[PDB]
């Protein structure tokens, strides 16, 4: 039953670089702020995958 | 021991201000209403929506956003119509000719008649005051109507038509209105009046009611007009949408026009924690459901 | 409980739903023997320490 | 000019796009059209759907270090909780292996 | 699937990528390297786009 | 441009601007330090299992 | 290039540079040696059957 924490550890990876990214991108004129959007999955039913 | 079904907790989650302009939450109980490219309708609550190459209100993953359907001339909201996919459209729109202006003149009891007897238009005292309304025709030219008034005698206003955008206007002579106050001030009838501006460019001229009504004479110092509206639009640009509290989304123009393109449906159903959810954070109505139950945002429990 | 066959059956868990038709059902689509009937448009429900 | 003449050697365009969010990000602080973003729809800043301009200026970068420090701690924690569930995820099996 | 390229501004409709779907799934006779093929238990497939 | 005989230019620059330019940009190199402290720790609980 | 009377040279090392890369450098050394750990106790189940 690793397929939903791994996916979680992905998610939040994915949070953290675009945080890091945003902080070490400031002073630079020419730029717009990211930020990431996730969505849960469900294949079948009474159970979710990540 | 037999797992007897999961079931998810509905209660409503803590709003966060995110900022943006394409973004909603619900406060209470209540679903959006999303369709696929197949047709299917799926249910689901989340507030992140954008356009696409089609100018339609489209969720992050690629569902189009349905509501009720803005018809009409005036475009309206029907609250009888079956939902629809809501779309901002970048058509300009065309110029509305004016048909219904109506302003408000306060007028002088202790003004007196004045001297000269004979009217004239390029003499200020031959009028006692003088009216300025801007009417549009079915091109977007300005028709610069001027109204004049002349007080005669005790109790009696005289009223003229004139033009000052058509280099072709004749002058007034003529007596175009009369207005008669009651005892006190109080309008009575004669305020409704037929003006027709002068054709420009080869447009049909404006055809419009004048209206006079709410005015009064009784002694105020000086003449002031305190309302002047009209019904007349020129084309105008899209520049900016926004959604308020209602669901409506109006988009603004340059002539300052609010035009509505629909509004935001909200379904909810007679019961929770039966819907099927569907890949992304969307539900499918089925049994232990009930019917979709639509409705306005504003009242209805939604 | 009133049993789907005809006849009442007694629980002690208590973990109720609401079916489509608006009827206090237990987890398992077995309804209650008063057969409290949730309407539409609620916005919530309240229980005291009597049956009220 | 050295004598009181005035020439215009042309004016610069501006580029709206019917859908924002669809321009992917190329390297340096470029965008380039694409699918789900709209033809390039170029125009004039003089009026319309097109803003004004300012001569020497520049804008900022619109990140506030406030707001990404903050998002930062509860990022962290969240991965946190998420190897806790993969952790006791080999523990439950380790524990059924040996058995 | 669609192929981006350089100097089209737009990605160029290569082609459609349909599946084909059984009636009983279970039924298929497997070979080696994860395929399966059409036997007699398994229905006649009748091959669609995704999402139909 | 036209010359002046003794004349010097300046430094064209200002202690004002420099100053608080400066405290701007030790808080920024201050808050990317707490982007490795935090990848350090984010790697430590993994590593360490 | 030129020369100059009177001046000596640094050690172009940036000490800022160098610890941050000391810190990546000692986090690639544990990941390694999970490798070791692992690779260990998977051989020592597979001998004590």
């Amino acid at each position: 039953s690793f397929s939903q924490a791994v996916s979680g550890l992905n998610a939040a990876a994915t949070n953290l670089d675009v945080i890091g990214n945003n902080i070490a991108n400031s002073a630079t004129y020419g730029f717009k702020s990211g930020t990431a959007s996730f969505a849960d999955m469900f294949a079948g039913s009474k159970v979710g995958l990540g | 021991v037999k797992v007897a079904g999961i079931t998810q907790d509905f209660t409503d989650g803590t709003t966060t201000n995110t900022g943006r302009g394409l973004d909603v939450a619900i406060s209470q109980n209540g679903f959006f209403r999303l369709v696929d490219s197949n047709g299917s309708v799926f249910y689901s609550r989340n507030g992140q929506f954008k356009l696409d190459e089609n100018r339609n209100l489209v969720n992050m993953q690629g569902m189009q956003l349905t509501g009720y359907p803005a018809t009409g001339t005036p475009p309206t909201i029907q609250q009888g119509a079956n939902p629809a996919p809501i779309t901002i459209p970048n058509t300009l729109m065309a110029a509305k000719s004016t048909t219904t202006a109506s302003m408000q003149i306060n007028l002088n009891s202790t003004d007196p008649v004045p001297s000269k007897t004979p009217f004239s238009v390029s003499d200020a005292d031959s009028y006692n005051k003088k009216g300025t309304v801007t009417v549009y025709d079915s091109q977007g030219n300005a028709h610069d109507m001027n109204v004049y008034f002349v007080k005669t005698k005790d109790n009696e206003w005289a009223v003229y038509t004139h033009d000052s955008s058509d280099p072709a206007a004749t002058a007034p002579t003529t007596a175009s209105t009369t207005l008669k106050f009651n005892e006190n001030g109080i309008l009575e009838s004669g305020g409704t009046v037929n003006i027709t501006t002068g054709t420009i460019n080869g447009a049909t001229a404006a055809t419009f009611s004048l209206s006079f009504l709410n005015s009064m004479q009784q002694n105020t110092g000086a003449n002031n007009i305190v309302a002047t509206n009209q019904n007349g639009y020129k084309p105008g640009d899209l520049v900016s949408y926004q959604i308020n509290n209602d669901g409506t989304v109006v988009g603004n123009y340059s002539n300052e026009q609010e035009q509505v393109l629909g509004q935001i449906v909200l379904a909810n159903f007679a019961n929770n924690e039966g819907l099927a959810s569907q890949g992304d954070n969307v539900w499918a109505a089925t049994q232990a459901s009930g019917v979709a139950l639509l409705g306005t945002a504003g009242s209805g429990n939604f | 409980v009133m049993l789907p066959d005809g006849t009442s059956a007694y629980t002690r868990d208590g973990s109720f739903q609401v079916d489509q038709n608006g009827q206090l059902v237990t987890a398992g689509g077995f309804q209650v023997q008063p057969a409290i009937t949730i309407p539409a448009n609620a916005l919530s429900i309240t229980i005291g320490r009597d049956g009220v | 000019y050295s004598n009181e003449q005035e020439q215009v050697l042309g004016q610069i365009v501006l580029a709206n796009f019917a859908n924002n969010e669809g321009l992917a990000s190329q390297g340096d602080n470029v965008w380039a059209a694409t699918q789900a973003s709209g033809v390039a729809l170029l125009g004039t800043a003089g009026s319309g759907n097109f803003g004004k301009l300012t001569n020497g200026a520049l804008e900022a970068s619109n990140v506030d270090l406030s707001k990404e420090l903050v998002n930062m701690i509860v990022a962290q924690r969240n991965y946190q909780s998420n190897a806790q569930t993969i952790k006791t995820q080999d523990q439950i099996l380790n524990t059924l292996v040996n058995l | 699937v669609s192929v981006t390229q350089q100097g089209q501004a737009a990605p160029v409709q290569v082609g459609q990528l349909n599946l084909t779907t059984f009636m009983n799934d279970t039924g298929l006779e497997s070979i080696g390297e994860n395929l399966y093929i059409e036997t007699q238990s398994s229905g006649a497939p009748n091959e669609s786009t995704p999402g139909l």
